[PDB]
């Protein structure tokens, strides 16, 4: 029911030689009150590091605020940018290190990996840092299960940037039009290795 | 103020490492560990460290001893401030007992010796606490079915050796060890040789004949890995063996 | 029952709450004074919620904005300061919560006129307009129908002469005792409106 | 999940499902159940997901440190001993339900881990929602002395049953055979749409940034 | 009695001097020379690198100008391994401040807190102090370009352009007769190198032994540069060319 | 000037504050243990008092007990030896809280030796001045008399002598072996050993300087001290034989 | 669980099933423990609970030996092993291990769920029974001590079969029949019947196949 | 009772630093160099007096998979440092998942290394390390000093002689050799300075694959 | 010795601790104070140090507990403490038992916190000695020092002149026991104006015995005695 309060869902999916992620952006309250229509649950690491936090807001707030404090110090320490499976790991650590008070959180990570080679990252997370990788898609938020229906059937291999950015815009679409506490604009980023395309989607506000 | 403390002198010397090492030398102790094929030997002089306090006709000589247990199956002796070796003695108890409790089997010589070494540095390099005046020789067998003899000093060095002395004589002990081993180049006839050239080198170094109340050997073997004193009328007939051709 | 109003515009931004002071059944003030606090450099922090929590976590939060704004010898931007209280108060949720509800407003060069509606949890958000209390649900509406970008503030003020006399005539607390805060023109305004 | 493990002559075989569940809903087709511990050692999770996990990477660096500073081949026993300690450390939580399997010089030893901090030495063992499904299996087919290839068979047979009769389990069958000398993690052992037109979504803004 | 062995390194002397205040600055004066100066475009850092053997990877290596955040950047005189410490906790604060209000550290705020620093162990305790002395460097929209000169002391001040450790002196003399307030990137530069040649005693200013990083906003975004030997060889000839 | 700190050895590998307090041991009152055929008999004469007259009678007594069957005396300063003496029924009770049974002498006799030497090795703490015997006799067992040095060294006799005139008192005690001699018959040796010895000590102050007890069969092997009418004519024929 | 110790006339005999946990999880499980070469203990209760007091008493037994040593030199399937320490000159005495694991059960009695038998000789007290209830009280037993579910269903049975003085193959036999008994009555009993002897100068630990049958 | 038994002299000096570095010079030499497909690090001793145990002596030690250290100094300090180290680099694989970068270890022990400089109560420790290792950013060789300060080498030595070891390398050093041209330019080295003839049991090279010690019969193969 | 008496933990070449004989010393420059006991009564008597014509005397001697007093010579602040000590334990015991402490436990415990800081660099020693004069199923008179030693007394003296005080408890020590408690006021005032003339300003006086609290002798009975005395 903590979940309930602010509702939110995120999602990821992956094509050839490119990757996206998108979310809603409502802020809720008291589970039926909307108070925000422009609460992006999508925050940029790196260039080829992004996170979806979903779940209560203040905990997104609080955990993309650590996330950010680590990977500053990281990255300057180094003087490079952190790989995505390290950050995703980090972020594993640091979950896991709250385990009996949990930041009620969970988590996506879409990303880049470097190999110069650019392999598609998706994992998904519980609010304890137990993480699943995954080469498709990956879903978090109360709006999961219409989310891994959208994306169980709509899903295509290697799709390119175009043909990726409709697949998940349209399973972004039809699970948030069968769930009252998510949906009020939808954000939609698109990476490629050269760029980045950031859409908004003429959605529901219902 | 150099000297008094663990810091370093000009020349970059620890002199309070040389001290403790001299005092170490002072006890005018020998003991000295030997390795076989399957079997691990240790002989010590049995008479009390030069000290401020002389022999007494009334002390009892048996207890007279500087050869310890660590644990049933890992054993020592420790040379040197007899206080100072005692310590030794217990903090090495206490870590081959911590290391059972955390990891469910027994420690080996090495680890233990490493361990012993770890705390020694603390000594070394912290001002505030004086270096334990106390050289040790380990033995053990490890899991591998081979023995272990290990070696370490007031400076925390530790080394693996077939045959080390603990003693005011060294590059001549060496040299009588050095001998006896290319010399000696069934398991009871490992351990009986093995006593045998432990209480031997003793005698050699020592340059006088050795009365079996006076010496203490203990060993370890695939045979009985528990690390056991042998009895005195064991030793005596290992020194009749001698200087009998 | 503390209903708190918030309306930015380009040109400005407006807080409005109920002048009620509550113990139990019986009202101890019609001209509370405890909602609003002032931040020096045109900042306001508008609370909602238990009266002594509201003390402390306003006091709390005046005091290290003030202490921050002497040690550097600079004005706090709006941003920073809505931010610096969303930290305090998620800090203390799970340790001794502060049980009050936020309207954070200001105004920065950096970031013109700014509105942060923040709650009990510490969930915060900027937004063009918001509201608290259970007189929320009735006013934001309101805002949402009569609201434009280009407001002059005086339409605004119009909007939320809208807002009191449906909590008048609407809401079970009839409250017909308001205070508002408008800040516009590098100037702070204090405003009174009966019914 | 369904998870087995057996000791077969000089070997470990674990196996496990790939089936990973939020609940009614299959939230991972094909996640990994056998985890590294080392090169002897390997292990096997059935219970809350992150402790599992991170309770294996703590586990498997301490003895990765452990083996550096003794130089030692690492013990079966003293991670049973090390994961029993941890799991009794917290009264009952942390919950983690543990077939640990390696080859040691004291021979192939498997151990279930309970998450109360309970360990037993075993010769076969089944954890998980389709745990008896398994073990009906192992404990009709089992004999003591075992050739690898047979215990192979013997392991994705229990796990089949697993996967086929319980709900929580399904997918792939993964396995582990772990020797003295080393392992063969044989992850796919057996296994047993729309394009919409460009432009269809409405959108209200693009914004393009290059990197 | 450990007290014969206390030096009391946080006693004052009687002419009110901290006497291991004085020695660090006197480490520090034997240091290389570090410069820095501000620019119409931005905030310049130079050094001269301290020579030990030609087998040093030179590739990707700075020892005297580090960068703490993305807007803050510093330049090292003494000890070095006191400067990575402190370093370190440099970064630790301006990510602590990024942590605690969302936004960017201003640049005097970070001084004072790593110069809080350095002063702590002047007055409390019984362990010598730092030995460093800073020239950080850095942007903010408050007030602008920034470049702050610290102390072992905890004192610092803020100038225009100014110098550190050996042969310092004559660097401040050369940069009062040539800097100027309105000045743009590339004259900084070639001034930065003339600064670092006068100081080094050289007619030539040698690339190989030459450290320079600028900082400059640009979309307001800011945008550090730490210029390769290629880049600095670049820079030499056009100076030459002058 | 390596003679100032317990925690620094000297260029010839010594620890002179320990010799130190050898010599400060030696100087002080003195203290015997002897076993014997039925028991142990301990002894403990205080020379150093027949200066002060108005202390009361037998009052002054460094024999001490542990479990009501291990006799413990000291020879060195009062407080600190109080302070062993805590320690080991400390020892005591902690053991038999945890096994149900008392501690063994041996056990003990480590523990307090480790007690003792932890004061020699930091530069804080004033080394413990006091040599410590601590005994016991049992019928099965017979006597084990340990005596612990102020360096940690602890060592088994079957009789010892700590503190003045010890070397005349272990010269006297050495001429016939007394575990074939009971205790009755060893108090008269002792008043004749302490006449013959100790110089201050005479026919007029032997029975109020000093202390005396055991452990044996009549006392059913647990504490006692030499009733008067056991003391008395013991003292009589030495001082007649003397 | 059912766990049993008899005291006979030159021994000690202790007695356990082996089922662990309506499912059973495990079948073949070692509820006697060897804490010393001359000292077991059996277990009832919480398992994680009763091998975790198994570990620390091993710890502290084992520091109680090391500490024991004095210094210098003095003087049905079966598997035997003879005492290392001949003489009994360093290992611990039953009664102190007993009583530090009545301490360490009495000071965590609050969530320890635990009852032991401890059972072993030393040269002090021969052989001794020991019995460490649940909230960690003591009790020496003299003639046997019994402990677990199926226990109670062999009381009176025990109770009418022991005899002071008996033989090692008489008192075998009977906690044979006594665990046996147990198993048959008690659902969380059953599997082979593990048995330890302890003797003066040796233990052998015996394996035994069961069936129950009666034509009552 | 916690002071800083290492202060500034009057002339800015920490003369307890200094004395660290003389008895680094003073011990018996290493070295490091690195190659365009590798690198290795090289240490040699007096030869053993037939009965100490050689394989429990080693001065190269590895740290990691892909990383291995060497030291120039005190013994008790350099296991106290490699526990320290180690331990360091199972954290950030507990954090992050992966393999320590070179940079990252060398920098935390660094710190460690500068922390007992000021720290009160405590002497420096009285080494050198040298640490090599590969990660995805390439191979890199370290070395760490008794103040604290580290130094990225291409190749150097840090110990007895080391100023006429460096100038060999410096004659001898390419930027590009292979890692049979570099054990060689390193055995070369050090028999060099060595009193006498170096053989086989004076030298420990190990090489970065994971982080390889040579054996005794390879060093031999080298020395032809 | 200036290089072994600067810190209390250094033994000399002699075997000596010179700061604790320092806090010893320190004791001997105190007012004088007696104690004497007969087979019923410990009385205790003291000089008052007064330090100018203006001022009143200085408190020589306090009650710890209804037959627990004592005096004191040294520094007086340490002596406070050690009285404040004294008292609490005395209180602590009658709080948690139904009984008077024990004076040996007391004594004891008392000579313990003296030892624990001659041991530690950063302490000193008490620079004070008690007399404690109590009634525990007989008189008794105890003696504390610096050291951590203590003793047990028929009669004790300490202080500025108490040299002739000893002298007269020497000659006289045979009659004390067989005294009446008269006599023996009479006595103790004698041995203390051995030391010096009295005055009921500048005389502390105080008996405890059996059937007697710890009770200060008032004016008129000490002009009495004083009268008496002359």
């Amino acid at each position: 029911s903590i979940y309930n309060y602010n509702g939110g869902c995120v999602l990821g999916m992956s094509g050839s030689n490119c990757v996206a992620i998108a979310c809603d952006l409502r802020l809720g309250a008291n589970t039926f009150t909307t108070v925000s229509t422009k609460f992006s649950k999508i925050f940029k690491m790196n260039n080829n590091v992004y996170v979806g936090l979903s779940g209560l807001a203040t905990d997104i707030q609080t955990l993309y605020e650590i996330l950010r404090y680590r990977v500053n110090l990281y990255e300057v320490r180094q003087d490079a940018e952190m790989d995505v499976e390290c950050f995703a790991n980090m972020l594993s650590s640091i979950l896991y290190s709250n385990r009996f008070s949990p930041y009620f959180v969970n988590p996506i990570v879409v990303g880049f990996k470097l190999k110069v080679n650019y392999e598609p990252y998706l994992t998904a997370y519980d609010l304890i840092g137990a993480k699943c990788e995954t080469r498709d898609f990956v879903v978090n938020g109360v709006t999961s299960e219409q989310l891994f229906g959208m994306c169980e059937s709509l899903y295509v291999k290697d799709q390119d940037e175009n043909g990726l950015f409709e697949t998940i815009s349209q399973c972004l679409l039809s699970a948030l039009d069968r769930d009252c506490i998510s949906g009020w604009g939808a954000e939609v980023l698109v990476l490629t290795p050269e760029k980045i395309i950031k859409k908004k989607l003429k959605a529901r506000m219902d | 103020y150099d000297r008094h403390l663990t810091i370093f002198s000009p020349d970059g010397n620890l002199y309070q490492i040389e001290y403790a090492i001299k005092a170490v030398k002072n006890t005018n102790i020998t003991s000295v560990g030997v390795k076989g094929e399957n079997c691990a030997v240790i002989i010590s002089q049995k008479k009390m460290a030069t000290q401020y306090i002389s022999q007494d006709k009334l002390l009892d000589y048996n207890n007279i001893t500087n050869i310890y247990n660590i644990t049933d199956e890992i054993g020592c002796s420790m040379v040197g401030m007899p206080g100072d070796c005692l310590s030794m003695v217990y903090k090495a108890r206490s870590e081959a007992s911590e290391f059972l409790y955390s990891n469910g089997y027994n420690v080996n010589a090495e680890t233990l010796c490493r361990n012993i070494c770890d705390k020694i540095q603390v000594y070394t390099q912290h001002a505030y606490m004086r270096l334990h005046a106390c050289s040790g020789m380990i033995i053990g067998i490890d899991e591998n079915n081979k023995p272990e003899l290990f070696k370490f000093d007031p400076s925390g060095f530790c080394a693996g050796y077939r045959a080390c002395v603990i003693g005011n004589k060294e590059q001549e002990s060496i040299s009588v060890l050095e001998r006896l081993l290319e010399k000696r180049k069934t398991i009871d006839e490992d351990i009986r040789n093995t006593t045998i050239l432990a209480i031997e080198a003793l005698q050699t170094i020592l340059a006088f004949d050795l009365k079996a109340s006076e010496i203490e050997v203990a060993i370890v073997s695939t045979k009985n890995r528990n690390f056991t004193q042998i009895s005195e009328k064991e030793i005596d007939n290992y020194l009749t063996y001698i200087a009998e051709r | 029952m503390d209903t708190l109003i918030g309306l930015r515009g380009n040109n400005f931004v407006v807080l409005a709450a109920d002048t009620y002071s509550i113990n139990s059944i019986i009202k101890l003030k019609n001209d509370d004074n405890t909602k609003f606090y002032d931040i020096h450099g045109n900042k306001c922090l508008l609370l909602g919620g238990s009266i002594g929590d509201r003390l402390q976590f306003g006091e709390f939060i005046r005091k290290n904005v003030h202490l921050y704004q002497y040690q550097n010898n600079t004005d706090m931007f709006v941003k920073s300061f809505a931010f610096f209280t969303r930290k305090n108060l998620a800090y203390y949720l799970r340790r001794n919560p502060f049980e009050v509800n936020c309207l954070i407003a200001g105004y920065d060069k950096k970031d013109g006129y700014q509105l942060y509606w923040c709650d009990y949890l510490s969930n915060m958000d900027s937004v063009n307009k918001g509201a608290h209390g259970y007189g929320a649900y009735l006013v934001s509406a309101i805002l949402d129908k009569y609201y434009h970008e280009n407001l002059t503030v005086d339409e605004a003020l119009d909007i939320f002469k809208l807002c009191f006399e449906e909590l008048k005539k609407r809401f079970l607390l009839t409250q017909i005792n308001y205070e508002l805060r408008i800040m516009y023109d590098n100037k702070v305004e204090t405003q009174y409106v009966t019914v | 999940t369904t998870i087995c493990g057996l000791v077969c002559q000089n070997a470990v075989i674990l196996g496990a499902d790939t089936r990973a569940t939020e609940g009614p809903i299959v939230a991972d087709k094909n996640c990994s159940k056998l985890h590294y511990i080392s090169k002897n050692i390997w292990c096997a999770g059935a219970g809350v997901a992150g402790d599992l996990e991170h309770t294996t990477l703590w586990l498997q660096h301490n003895v990765e440190l452990h083996r550096l500073n003794t130089n030692t081949q690492p013990r079966v026993s003293m991670c049973v001993s090390r994961l029993t300690q941890e799991l009794f450390k917290y009264q009952g939580y942390k919950v983690c339900a543990i077939v640990l399997g390696g080859v040691d010089v004291n021979g192939p030893q498997l151990y279930g881990i309970h998450p109360h901090g309970s360990s037993c030495l075993l010769p076969f063992t089944a954890l998980g929602s389709g745990s008896l499904n398994a073990m009906a299996v192992l404990e009709a087919k089992y004999r003591d002395n075992m050739t690898i290839e047979e215990g192979k068979n013997l392991v994705c047979e229990a796990i089949c049953a697993g996967i086929f009769n319980d709900l929580g389990s399904g997918g792939n069958v993964d396995i582990c055979v772990i020797t003295k000398d080393s392992y063969q993690h044989i992850r796919p052992y057996k296994e047993p749409p729309t394009i919409y037109p460009k432009g269809t979504t409405p959108i209200l803004s693009e914004k393009i940034e290059y990197i | 009695m450990a007290r014969r062995y206390d030096s009391r390194t946080t006693t004052f002397s009687p002419e009110g001097r901290l006497y291991q205040v004085e020695y660090a600055l006197e480490a520090i004066n034997n240091a290389s020379i570090t410069i820095g100066l501000i620019t119409k475009d931005g905030v310049i850092l130079g050094a001269d690198k301290v020579f030990i053997s030609k087998l040093i990877d030179k590739a990707n290596n700075y020892e005297k100008i580090y960068k703490i955040d993305k807007h803050i950047f510093c330049g090292v005189a003494g000890l070095n391994a006191d400067a990575n410490i402190l370093i370190n906790q440099s970064r630790l604060y301006a990510q602590r401040y990024l942590y605690n209000y969302n936004e960017v550290q201003p640049v005097s705020q970070l001084v004072v807190q790593i110069c809080d620093i350095k002063q702590s162990y002047t007055q409390y305790g019984g362990l010598r102090p730092y030995g460093v002395s800073f020239l950080i460097g850095g942007y903010d929209t408050k007030d602008g370009y920034q470049l702050y000169h610290t102390d072992p002391s905890g004192n610092y001040s803020g100038w225009f352009a100014t110098a550190i450790g050996t042969n310092n002196l004559t660097a401040s003399s050369v940069l009062k007769q040539e800097w100027k307030n309105d000045m743009t990137l590339e004259e900084g530069l070639l001034l930065a190198l003339k600064t670092l040649a006068k100081s080094t005693d050289t007619e030539i200013p040698k690339s190989e032994k030459i450290e320079l990083a600028y900082l400059t906003n640009k979309d307001g975004e800011v945008y550090q540069k730490y210029l390769t030997e290629k880049e600095i060889e670049e820079l030499i000839k056009l100076y030459t060319q002058k | 000037g390596y003679d100032l700190s317990v925690s620094t050895f000297s260029p010839d590998g010594r620890l002179y504050q320990v010799e130190y307090i050898y010599k400060s041991i030696n100087n002080n009152n003195t203290a015997l243990c002897l076993e014997c055929k039925d028991g142990i008999i301990c002894c403990c004469i205080n020379s150093n008092m027949d200066k002060n007259k108005m202390i009361k009678k037998n009052s002054y007594n460094r024999i001490y007990h542990v479990n009501n069957n291990i006799i413990i005396t000291y020879s060195g300063f009062d407080g600190d030896a109080r302070n062993i003496i805590d320690r080991a029924r400390s020892e005591a009770n902690t053991y038999y809280y945890n096994f149900h049974t008392n501690i063994p002498l041996h056990i003990l006799v480590n523990r307090i030796s480790l007690y003792i030497h932890a004061y020699t090795l930091y530069w804080h703490m004033r080394p413990f001045a006091a040599s410590i015997i601590i005994s016991s006799f049992n019928e099965k067992d017979k006597g084990d008399i340990y005596c612990i040095e102020p360096n940690g060294a602890c060592y088994k006799y079957s009789g010892i002598v700590i503190g003045k005139n010890k070397e005349m008192f272990k010269t006297e005690i050495e001429k016939k072996d007394y575990k074939d001699i009971n205790v009755r018959d060893a108090i008269e040796d002792i008043y004749k050993f302490i006449l013959t010895s100790d110089d201050h000590m005479n026919k007029n102050n032997l029975q109020n300087l000093v202390n005396f007890s055991w452990i044996c069969k009549e006392s059913s092997y647990e504490f006692q001290n030499i009733h008067e009418e056991i003391l008395t004519p013991a003292l009589n024929k030495a001082v007649e034989y003397i | 669980t059912t766990i049993i110790g008899i005291i006979y006339d030159n021994g000690v005999m202790l007695a356990c099933d082996s089922r662990t946990s309506t499912f059973i999880s495990n079948k073949c499980s070692r509820k006697i423990n060897r804490i010393n070469e001359n000292l077991y203990v059996c277990r009832s209760g919480a398992s994680a609970h009763s091998q975790k007091i198994i570990e620390i008493i091993k710890h502290y037994c084992v520091s109680m030996k090391n500490e024991n040593r004095k210094k210098g030199r003095f003087h049905v399937t079966k598997n035997k092993y003879f005492y290392e320490d001949k003489f009994n000159d360093y290992n611990p005495l039953v009664e102190n291990v007993a009583h530090i694991t009545k301490k360490i059960i009495y000071t965590n009695n609050n969530f320890l769920s635990c009852a032991l038998i401890f059972g072993g000789y030393d040269k002090i007290k021969k052989q001794q029974l020991y019995a460490v209830n649940l909230n960690g009280s003591i009790i020496e037993k003299h003639d046997f001590a019994v402990s677990g579910s199926g226990s109670i269903y062999i009381q009176s049975y025990l109770q009418d079969k022991y005899k002071k003085f008996m033989t090692k193959k008489e008192c075998f036999n009977l906690i044979l029949n006594c665990v046996k008994y147990a198993m048959h009555n008690d659902n969380s009993s059953g599997g082979l019947i593990r048995i330890v002897n302890i003797t003066k100068s040796f233990v052998e630990e015996f394996t035994v196949v069961n069936t129950q049958m009666n034509f009552q | 009772y916690s002071f800083s038994l290492t202060t500034f002299s009057p002339t800015g000096k920490l003369v307890q630093i200094e004395y660290a570095l003389n008895r680094v010079s003073s011990s018996s030499p290493a070295l490091g160099i690195r190659a365009k497909n590798g690198v290795i690090i090289a240490t040699e001793k007096k030869s053993p007096n037939e009965l100490i145990e050689e394989n429990s002596i080693f001065k190269i030690q590895q740290i990691s998979e892909h990383i291995g250290i060497v030291y120039a100094g005190m013994p008790g300090d350099f296991r106290v440092l490699l526990k320290r180290a180690r331990k360091e680099a199972i954290r950030y694989s507990l954090q992050y998942g992966s393999e320590i970068l070179v940079k990252e270890l060398v920098k935390i022990i660094a710190s460690i290394v500068q922390e007992f400089t000021q720290t009160g109560g405590v002497r420096p420790f009285g080494l050198s390390l040298l640490i090599c290792g590969v990660d995805v950013y390439g191979y890199h060789l370290y070395q760490i000093d008794p103040s604290g300060c580290y130094f990225n080498w291409m190749a150097t030595c840090v110990g007895k002689d080391y100023q006429n070891n460096m100038s060999f390398l410096e004659k001898r050093y390419n930027k590009d050799i292979e890692i049979e041209d570099a054990i060689h330019t390193a055995i070369l080295t050090l028999k060099e300075s060595y009193e006498g003839v170096l053989n086989e049991k004076n030298i420990e090279i190990g090489v970065a694959k994971p982080f390889k010690i040579l054996t005794q019969n390879e060093i031999k193969d080298y020395l032809i | 010795r200036n290089l072994y008496d600067t810190d209390n933990i250094i033994y000399s070449p002699e075997g000596r601790l010179y700061q604790v004989e320092y806090a010893s010393e320190a004791i001997k420059q105190g007012t004088c104070a007696v104690a004497i006991k007969s087979k019923d009564y410990v009385v205790v008597s003291g000089l008052k140090k007064c330090i100018s014509k203006l001022s009143f005397p200085q408190e020589k001697i306090f009650k710890i507990d209804d037959y627990i007093g004592i005096s004191m010579s040294g520094i007086t602040s340490d002596a406070k403490v050690l009285t404040k000590f004294m008292q609490n334990e005395c209180l602590s015991h009658k709080f948690l038992y139904n009984e008077n402490i024990n004076i040996e436990s007391l004594v004891r415990s008392v000579a313990d916190k003296y030892q624990k800081n001659t041991q530690k660099s950063s302490k000193r020693a008490f620079g004070v000695g008690l007399m404690i004069a109590a009634y525990h199923n007989e008189p008794c008179i105890f003696e504390t020092r610096p050291n951590g030693s203590y003793f047990e007394y028929d009669a004790l003296s300490f202080g500025a002149r108490s040299h002739a005080s000893k002298t007269y408890l020497e000659k006289n020590l045979h009659l004390f026991e067989e005294c009446s408690l008269e006599e023996l006021i009479l006595h103790c005032l004698k041995a203390l104006k051995c030391s010096l003339e009295l005055t009921i300003s500048n005389t502390a006086l105080a008996v405890v015995g059996k059937n007697h609290p710890w009770q200060e002798i008032s004016s008129l009975q000490l002009e009495e005695y004083l009268s008496k005395v002359k």
